[PDB]
C-alpha cells in the first residue's frame, strides 16, 4: 500500500529515498539524515522539485540496501532507527565499493 | 597561460602544437582541481579532434591526456562525452596499433568509472560489441585492459549489467575463470562480481552460464586475491532468491564455505560470513543444507571475535538463520 501527500523537494529523488515532514510548507521533503527519528516514509515513485504529488510507502518492511540513505547519515543505528514511530521495518547492510579509476604520468 | 596552450593545440607551427599537448598532458595529471583547469579553458573539443590525426605520436599524446582527465570527478568525465570523446574512441577500438588500442581501452574504462550516466553513454556508443570480441585475444596485455572496461561498465545498475549480458560477455568470462594467468583469471572474477551484484535475473544469467562450477573450486585457492574475489562473486549470487541460492548449494559450495570459517584472515572471515549469511537468509531447504554442513557451531563461536565487523557478520548470519 501506497500513501500520497505534498511535495516540496528542491532537487531529484529516485524511488526508495526516505521522506520526512517539513515543518514550514506543511509537505514531504527528502529527509537529512541527521534529524534524529524524522523519517515518516519512503519514496515509491521517482519525483523531484516540480512534482506537486508525492506516492510514498508509509508502511512495509525494506532491507537496508534497498533504501537510498543519505550522504549526512553517518550512523548505520541511526539510520535503522530513523522510522521510529512508523509501520517502517529496516534489516542488515553489506561491505565495500567497486568504481576503479587508474591515473599515470 | 592556458587558453593561449588551448589555441596552440591547432596552431600550424608542429613545435608549438607539441609543446602545449606535453604542457596540457603533465597539467591533466595534477588532481581534478588542474583537470578543472585545463576543461575550462576548453582543451577537450581539441584533443578529441586530435584522435583523428595521422600522426601516432601526437593521437597517443591527445588520447593519453583525455584519458587521464577521465580519471577526474563524474562531472569531467561527463565534460570528456559532452566533447564528443567517445565516437572517436569506439573507432580507436578496431585500431591494429597495440598502443592506441590499450590507450582507447584506458580512457573508456576511466570513463565506465563515473556513474550510471556515464557509462549509459559508453554502451549508447557501442563499446560493448568491440569489448566481447578483445575477450577472445591472445594478446595479454589487451585482453586484460578489455576486462578492466568490462567490469567498470558492470559496476552501473541492473541495465547496464544487462547489456554486458546481452553483449555476450557471459560464456568467455566463464572460461576464462580456467586460465592459468593470475591477472586475467582476477579481473574475470572481478566482472562477475559486478554482474551478479545486480537484480535477480542477471544472477541467473551467471548460473546459467556455468560460472558456480568454478567459483567452487576457487575456494580451495592459496591465493587471497583470487579467493575473495571467488567469495564476492558466490555472496552476489547468494543475495538472491531461494532458487538461485539453491544452486550455490547444489555446486557444494557449503563445506569450502565452513571451512573458511576457520581463517585468521579478516578480509576472508568478513566475506566467508557474509556468503552464509545471505544463504541463511532463504527457504527451510537452504536453512537445513547450511545447519547440515556445521555451520551453526562456527556462527555461534563468531559472535565471541573481538573485531566488532566479524562479531556483528556471525550475529546477522546467525539470526537470518535461526529466524
Ligand atoms: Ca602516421
Ligand atoms: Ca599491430
Ligand atoms: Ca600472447
Ligand atoms: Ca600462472
Ligand atoms: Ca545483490
Ligand atoms: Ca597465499
Ligand atoms: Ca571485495
Ligand atoms: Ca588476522
Amino acid at each position: 500500500p501506497t500513501a500520497t501527500a505534498p511535495g516540496g523537494l528542491s532537487a531529484k529523488a529516485p524511488a526508495m529515498t526516505p521522506l520526512m515532514l517539513d515543518t514550514s510548507s506543511r509537505k514531504l521533503v527528502a529527509w537529512d539524515g541527521t534529524t534524529d527519528g524524522a523519517a515518516v516514509g519512503i519514496l515509491a515513485v521517482a519525483a523531484d522539485q516540480t512534482s506537486t504529488t508525492l506516492t510514498f510507502y508509509k508502511s512495509g518492511t525494506f532491507r537496508y540496501e534497498d533504501v537510498l540513505w543519505p550522504e549526512a547519515a553517518s550512523d548505520e543505528t541511526k539510520k535503522r532507527t530513523a522510522f521510529a514511530g512508523t509501520a517502517i521495518s529496516i534489516v542488515g547492510s553489506g561491505s565495500p565499493k567497486r568504481k576503479r579509476k587508474r591515473k599515470r604520468k | 597561460e592556458l587558453p593561449q596552450m588551448v589555441q596552440q593545440l591547432n596552431s600550424p607551427d608542429q613545435q608549438e602544437l607539441q609543446s602545449a599537448l606535453r604542457k596540457l598532458s603533465q597539467i591533466a595529471s595534477g588532481g581534478n582541481e588542474q583537470i578543472q583547469a585545463v576543461i575550462d579553458a576548453g582543451a577537450l573539443p581539441a584533443l578529441v579532434q586530435l584522435l583523428s590525426s595521422p600522426n601516432e605520436q601526437i593521437l597517443q599524446e591527445a588520447l593519453w591526456t583525455l584519458g587521464n582527465i577521465a580519471s577526474g570527478g563524474n562531472e569531467q568525465i561527463q565534460a570528456v562525452i559532452d566533447a564528443g570523446a567517445l565516437p572517436a574512441l569506439v573507432q580507436l577500438l578496431s585500431s591494429p596499433n597495440e598502443q592506441i588500442l590499450q590507450e582507447a581501452l584506458w580512457t573508456l574504462g576511466n570513463i565506465a568509472s563515473g556513474g550510471n550516466e556515464q557509462i549509459q553513454a559508453v554502451i549508447d556508443a557501442g563499446a560493448l560489441p568491440a569489448l566481447v570480441q578483445l575477450l577472445s585475444s591472445p594478446n595479454e596485455q589487451i585482453l586484460q585492459e578489455a576486462l578492466w572496461t568490462l567490469g567498470n561498465i558492470a559496476s552501473g545498475g541492473n541495465e547496464q549489467i544487462q547489456a554486458v549480458i546481452d553483449a555476450g560477455a557471459l560464456p568467455a568470462l566463464v572460461q576464462l575463470l580456467s586460465s592459468p594467468n593470475e591477472q586475467i583469471l582476477q579481473e574475470a572474477l572481478w566482472t562477475l562480481g559486478n554482474i551478479a551484484s545486480g537484480g535477480n535475473e542477471q544472477i541467473q544469467a551467471v548460473i546459467d552460464a556455468g560460472a558456480l562450477p568454478a567459483l567452487v573450486q576457487l575456494l580451495s585457492s592459496p591465493n587471497e586475491q583470487i579467493l575473495q574475489e571467488a567469495l564476492w562473486t558466490l555472496g552476489n549470487i547468494a543475495s538472491g532468491g531461494n532458487e538461485q541460492i539453491q544452486a550455490v548449494i547444489d555446486a557444494g559450495a557449503l563445506p569450502a564455505l565452513v571451512q573458511l570459517l576457520s581463517s585468521p584472515n579478516e578480509q576472508i572471515l568478513q566475506e566467508a560470513l557474509w556468503t552464509l549469511g545471505n544463504i541463511a537468509s532463504g527457504g527451510n531447504e537452504q536453512k537445513q543444507a547450511v545447519k547440515e554442513a556445521g555451520a551453526l557451531e562456527k556462527l555461534e563461536q563468531l559472535q565471541s571475535h573481538e573485531n566488532e565487523k566479524i562479531q556483528k557478520e556471525a550475529q546477522e548470519a546467525l539470526e537470518k538463520l535461526q529466524s
